[PDB]
């Protein structure tokens, strides 16, 4: 039982551009490590059987090399066929394992999020729970996050979230977040904030409501 | 070319059981191990198992042993994986691939994966509410309108706007699993403020797979 | 250890065959024999050489 | 000498067997053997009925 691990967790990469991926098993596993390429929806596509055997019907552009244990993929000059998941794979010893999959990005435009704080709903409170929701619209960088608060206390575990996919010519997204409360608890806290934050903000972005507004 | 084709996907409630099978199609299974891996929704790729086409010869992960049993027939050139005790954990994308013999190869021939889903509440339409719309506009002069779209069962559901007519300024998240065992997403559409109150903005979210749809009506209220 | 190849000749350029012998020199400082012509030429006689 | 054994002869009918043949004799070069070995020692071989 061998396990591996990849990074980075995404690449940001521009069509034309290298690719570099990485997975370093914590036993050698020889040079058994194949790789995959997946786009949602599809199975993953074998790339790569073992360090230095790729598969017929894989781009050229697929390459790789070691030092020591750890094995470096990449591709020499990314195309839009191959934005996916790449996942690491060792055949040596039982149980099979894989890698945790490497998002690749196509690296445009950093921009701040419009920020957009929707208080709950009338209609929403009708269903005895509350769902404070914010939501970050067209951003980028790939990551971000809300800092959530009740009272203006940093709030944690009381959130949710689902992200969106990257526009083609922005590699912006937008992010999803929602608090919940049951309608009772919401009705015992005044003020909510959503104060947003991500790798290219250096000025956080805080929008904020009474409770009973809107 | 050689394929690999899944089939035997579904729900099973929990504590109970399920088969899947492929076929091998271009490629005879014996030489080779046929395993079985597994892609629960937002998680990476895990190894369920492994058979001997050939031989009969098994190997299964930890993390399944004493529930999920593999076997595979040459005469039919098939194989098989028996789920039992499933539980809502083991909601994932079952699929098929291939090997050389016993290993130091990855593997070459790939289905597409069957979705097998565990829950408690197999059958149940969303429940839709509207976001009211900032009354104060943003960057570009925009407000959006929204809806939340919860409890449903199961995945895929497609959301449109204005009954499908509307898909500018649409921006849609994905569906997750929640701990009520029914899935969950939300959606707004971003636009020159005052067309907010010009076009028609409904919530149109469609779910094939459980005969139903909801059409909810989101306007701007006071904010 | 070892795996059997499927060499086939319903394989793409990658996975056909391919014959290969390997010279490897000797690194000997006083070496003698697998030795070829310095560009050799013809005798030539009665002209200044 | 420098891994190389080098070998020299002469073989004549002789009249003289308690010494070796008087008069200036010089032996003809036969070899230059590249065998890489330290030689201190030596044997001869007879064969045997």
């Amino acid at each position: 039982d061998i396990q591996m691990t990849q990074s980075p967790s995404s690449l940001s990469a521009s069509v034309g551009d290298r690719v570099t991926i990485t997975c370093r098993a914590s036993q050698s596993v020889s040079s058994a490590v194949a790789w995959y390429q997946q786009k949602p929806g599809k199975a993953p596509k074998l790339l790569i059987y073992s360090a230095s055997d790729l598969y017929s019907g894989v781009p050229s552009r697929f390459s790789g090399s070691r030092s020591g244990t750890d094995f470096t993929l990449t591709i020499s000059s990314l195309q839009p066929e191959d934005f996916a998941t790449y996942y690491c794979q060792q055949s040596h010893t039982y149980p099979i394992t894989f890698g945790q999959g490497t998002k690749v990005e196509i690296k445009r435009t950093v921009a701040a999020p419009s920020v957009f704080i929707f208080p709950p709903s009338d209609e929403q409170l009708k269903s005895g729970t509350a769902s404070v929701v914010c939501l970050l619209n067209n951003f980028y960088p790939r990551e971000a996050k809300v800092q959530w608060k009740v009272d203006n206390a940093l709030q944690s575990g009381n959130s949710q979230e689902s992200v969106t996919e990257q526009d083609s010519k922005d590699s912006t997204y937008s992010l999803s977040s929602t608090l919940t409360l049951s309608k009772a608890d919401y009705e015992k806290h005044k003020v909510y904030a959503c104060e947003v934050t991500h790798q290219g903000l250096s000025s956080p972005v805080t929008k904020s409501f009474n409770r009973g507004e809107c | 070319e050689v394929q690999l084709v899944e089939s035997g996907g579904g729900l099973v409630q929990p504590g109970g059981s399920l088969r899947l099978s492929c076929a091998a199609s271009g490629f005879d299974l014996g030489g080779y191990s046929m395993h079985w891996v597994r892609q629960a929704p937002g998680k990476g790729l895990e190894w369920v198992a492994g058979i001997y086409a050939s031989g009969g010869a098994t190997a299964y992960a930890d993390s399944v042993k004493g529930r999920f049993t593999i076997s595979a027939d040459t005469s039919k050139n098939t194989a098989y994986l028996q789920m039992n005790s499933l539980r809502a954990e083991d909601t994932a994308v079952y699929y098929c691939a291939r090997s050389y013999y016993y290993g130091g190869f990855g593997m070459d021939y790939w289905g597409q994966g069957t979705l097998v889903t565990v829950s408690s509440a197999s059958t149940k339409g969303p429940s839709v509410f509207p976001l009211a719309p900032s009354s104060k506009s943003t960057s570009g002069g925009t407000a959006a309108l929204g809806c939340l779209v919860k409890d449903y069962f199961p995945e895929p559901v497609t959301v449109s706007w204005n009954s499908g007519a509307l898909t500018s300024g649409v921006h849609t998240f994905p569906a997750v699993l929640q701990s009520s065992g029914l899935y969950s997403l939300s959606s707004v559409v971003t636009v020159p403020s005052s067309s907010l109150g010009t076009q028609t903005y409904i919530c149109n979210v469609n779910h094939k797979p459980s005969n139903t749809k909801v059409d909810k009506k989101v306007e701007p209220k006071s904010c | 250890p070892l795996q059997s190849y499927g060499f086939q000749p319903t394989n793409g350029v990658g996975y056909q065959p391919y014959r290969v012998v390997v010279l490897s020199f000797e690194l000997l400082h006083a070496p003698a024999t697998v030795c070829g012509p310095k560009k050799s030429t013809n005798l030539v006689k009665n002209k200044c050489v | 000498i420098d891994g190389y054994f080098k070998i020299y002869s002469k073989h004549t009918p002789i009249n003289l067997v308690r010494d070796l043949p008087q008069g200036f004799s010089a032996l003809e070069p036969l070899v230059d053997l590249p065998i890489g070995i330290n030689i201190t020692r030596f044997q001869t071989l007879l064969a045997l009925h």
